[PDB]
């Protein structure tokens, strides 16, 4: 459930 | 029993012997009654097995090739409500079929020689008329359409930011809501700010396009751009006056009819 | 008996197109117009396009054609004014059309604002008197607005129908009682029936009605008039394959008539015989309802050939002739006999005893149904 | 542990709008709002996934007690079915062993 | 009656909410607001439903446990019932079929 | 629990 929005973050760096 | 036996001396078709036998159900709780009526109860099983057989044909076709699906279009229903009316009203039939075999059985129906395989078929036949699987389907598209409605009030050529088919959102919330279904809130709310802002964006768009129609009427016939100048760069300050406007603002319900007899005036 | 009599059709207009509205003029009594949604096959031709058809001439030709840029899906004569032909479209307009004007486009129509029905428009009516007659119309959001017949571009009254702490109900049908300008009833999306009232201290939806599970697709109160008064009866369809008949003095309906096996669309009175309706379904099959003959059976049931959807049915104000409108698109007309449609002396008081019995029996059938 | 979809659906909502202020205004929005918030959604799924075992153990031990009652109630029936037979069982045969012996001592 | 640890992660959201209106404008949260009470009021729902059906538990726990143990005890009471009615039955009947030889004698 | 964050948004508005 924590990688969603991880993931959301890590996009752009 | 010999007040009872004149049934088919009285009762010439298959509803009224059900409606007579629906309403003294009560004597048949004696054994003496039950075992007198043994010749009437095999035809009514056969016509109830009949009927019962009939809806399942009328369940073979599926809802897009029926003309229900046609006729619920026609009659502004959205074809995922018009598919849940119509699976509900199927179940209907089917429980109402259920209380006649009920009535015509009397009590214990369901351990019966022949109520065995109808109540059998009947819960197999409701475990397929159920409708939560394709509200739930329903649900998780719409969760993914973002149909929004937050932003300025114009996009540019002129064109005003609101999609049309939104309503049909607010419609399948407003019928999903009568069917029991719990819908998420954030849909509702959603429903709302379509349904607040519906006219006044029908409004909208009707004079934007009222307003290219003349325009186009003006930049054709140029000889007479002297005359019809006087209010088309008032609506055009309408226009601009609008530009800072978004969809979050109060100030668009005196503006839309401001923008209305302004075009119309222009028209005339 | 039931026969056919005559077909209409016309290839250019009414092809895979649905009947959607169906009406006789009071002044021309042999005059029927009609209502037609947007045709998917040509986007290019109308959308509304609304037909008026005659029954003295022999002409397969419409008499005339009017046409709108929006899908027309309920149509009117207009009660007072000969010349008029009222619509209401999916986009809100009442668009007006003149016999008189040699153009097919609408001669007037209502602006498109929040003042005015934004929703589609699915009932038109023209109530009153000679002198003073207004022109209702209530849109499906439950807004209904009155309207002058001379001046179309603002709405004279208007007010919204809401119920339960304010929800606005989904009107889809509507009726009016026979000597009645103020009190009418409406059908429901939702389900059930309201009475409204258009002014007063309680202008807006009175009462309950409950009893239909099903969207009603069709009322109408009762027209026939002669020595004992029923104008409190209305009877409603709907998509629960029920026609239930109800009156205005009872929260509960009085009889539902079950011999259908698939949607109900329309049930309207017949104007003379005081006991007779005709429903339509989704077979084709158009049944005839007398009530002092049978409760549960219908009295003369015929089929359209190839059984398509029947959306509309309009007895004509004679009382011998009956059209249906159907799905693909030709008006398919029946003439009864006389036999069925002639009242005899007694039937107004064979109706009034059939009423009573009919609501002893729900009685019992209730009572049981607790016990 | 299973997610639900009532709490992905509005973890979706979450999502949407997380989206929409990123893009809105910068990323320095999110950087400490998440965390804040996926415990919270964690815990929303941790207290589902726990009633529902609730739910199934009432059940389970709802109906151990009816079956419990009248199993007890039809055991103490058929004790008093032992009790009364034992009694007229033997008044009978005591009766008549008496009328035995007193007929054998004459 | 509002629960400690969503009024806890209520504080934590509250003080985030605070910075995010201070630090950028007032139209940082208000697409925000009905989906977050929409939250804390579900997990807060959902943890009083657990709190009444805990309680519940425990008290249909105690009484089954009470209904177990007087069962059993009524099982010892009824085998002990019969087997002293068989029993009985067989001595009676012995010693009476004894008196009959004994007549014949 | 409306009033809460209601008040946090209407404290300066």
């Amino acid at each position: 459930l924590a990688s969603f929005f991880n993931s959301l973050l890590s996009k752009k760096t | 029993t010999a007040r009872l036996r004149d049934q088919l001396g009285t009762a010439k078709n298959a509803n009224e012997m059900f409606r007579i036998f629906s309403r003294f159900n009560a004597l048949f709780v004696r054994p003496h009654i039950r075992g007198a009526i043994r010749e009437y109860q095999t035809q009514l099983i056969q016509r109830v097995k009949d009927d019962i057989e009939s809806l399942h044909d009328k369940f073979k076709v599926q809802y897009p090739q029926s003309q229900a699906c046609k006729m619920s279009h026609v009659r502004d229903l959205p074809p995922v409500s018009g598919s849940i009316i119509w699976a509900k009203q199927i179940d209907r039939q089917l429980t109402a079929y259920m209380k006649r075999v009920e009535d015509v059985l009397g009590k214990g129906w369901e351990n019966h020689v022949e109520g065995q395989k109808l109540k059998q078929d009947g819960d197999s036949f409701r475990m397929k008329l159920n409708t939560q699987e394709i509200f739930d389907d329903w649900a998780r598209k719409v969760q993914q359409r973002n149909l929004g409605v937050s932003g300025r009030i114009f996009t540019i050529k002129l064109k005003v930011n609101f999609l049309p088919e939104i309503i049909t959102l607010s419609k399948e919330v407003r019928n999903l809501k009568w069917l029991g279904f719990r819908v998420p809130l954030a849909i509702v709310n959603k429903a709302h700010q379509a349904n607040q802002l519906y006219p006044f964006a029908i409004s909208l768009i009707e004079s934007v396009r009222t307003y290219e129609r003349t325009c186009e009427k003006v930049e054709e016939r140029n000889t007479i751009s002297l005359l019809v100048a006087g209010l088309k760069k008032e609506v055009q300050a309408l226009i601009a006056e609008g530009i800072a406007l978004v969809w979050e603002s109060y100030k668009l319900d005196p503006y839309v009819q401001r923008l209305a007899e302004t075009v119309f005036n222009f028209q005339e | 008996k039931l026969s056919l009599n005559r077909q209409f059709f016309d290839e250019r207009w009414s092809k895979h197109r649905v009947v959607s509205c169906l009406d006789w003029s009071s002044q021309y009594p042999e005059l029927l117009v009609a209502s037609y949604n947007n045709n998917e096959d040509a986007p290019h031709e109308p959308d509304g396009v609304a037909l008026v058809w005659n029954m003295k001439y022999k002409k397969t030709t419409p008499e005339y054609v009017f046409h709108c840029q929006s899908a027309v899906m309920s149509a009117t004569f207009a009660k007072f004014h000969p010349n008029l032909v009222v619509g209401g479209t999916y986009s809100g307009q009442i668009v007006l059309w003149d016999n008189r004007s040699n153009k097919r486009t609408p001669v007037q129509r209502t602006p498109l604002s929040a003042a005015a029905h934004t929703h589609p428009v699915y009932c038109v009516n023209v109530v009153g008197t000679q002198n003073a007659h207004n022109l209702i119309s209530i849109s499906t959001d439950g807004k209904i607005c009155s309207w002058s017949l001379d001046m179309l571009s603002h709405p004279q009254d208007s007010m919204e129908l809401v119920h339960k702490q304010s929800k606005a109900v989904a009107v889809t049908s509507m009726s009016f009682p026979v000597g009645d300008v103020n009190n009418f009833v409406v059908g429901s999306e939702e389900g059930s029936v309201y009475t409204a009232c258009r002014h007063g201290s309680k202008a807006g939806i009175s009462e309950m009605f409950e009893g239909h599970q099903g969207p009603i697709t069709g009322i109408h109160c009762h027209a026939a008039v002669g020595a004992v008064d029923f104008s409190h009866l209305f009877v409603t369809s709907s998509f629960d394959w029920t026609v239930k008949l109800w009156s205005t003095k009872n929260n509960k309906p009085l009889y539902s008539f079950e011999d259908n096996a698939g949607y109900v669309y329309d049930v309207m009175w017949s104007p003379t015989h005081p006991a007779l309706f005709a429903c339509v379904d989704g077979m084709g099959r158009l049944d005839l309802w007398n009530l002092n003959n049978d409760t549960e059976v219908p009295t003369a049931s015929i089929s359209v050939e190839g059984n398509p959807a029947l959306n509309r049915v309009r007895w004509t104000h004679s009382g011998r002739e009956i059209a249906v409108g159907d799905s693909e698109g030709q008006i398919v007309i029946y003439d009864v006999g006389e036999q069925i449609a002639v009242p005899r002396n007694d039937e107004w008081a064979r109706f009034g005893r059939t009423l009573a019995e009919i609501n002893a029996n729900r009685a019992d059938a209730e009572e049981e149904a607790a016990t | 542990s299973v997610m639900s979809e009532r709490v992905s659906g509005l973890a979706g909502s979450i999502y949407r709008e997380f989206e929409r202020l990123i893009h809105c205004y910068d990323e320095e929005v999110v950087k400490e709002l998440m965390p804040l918030v996926v415990n919270v959604l964690e815990n929303l799924d941790s207290v589902l996934s726990e009633n529902q075992e609730h739910e199934v153990e009432l059940e389970l031990l709802r109906e151990d007690n009816e079956q419990l009652l009248t199993q007890y109630e039809r055991e103490k029936a058929l004790r008093r079915q032992a009790e009364e037979k034992f009694i007229e069982f033997e008044d009978a045969l005591e009766q008549e062993k008496k009328e035995l012996q007193i007929q054998v001592e004459h």
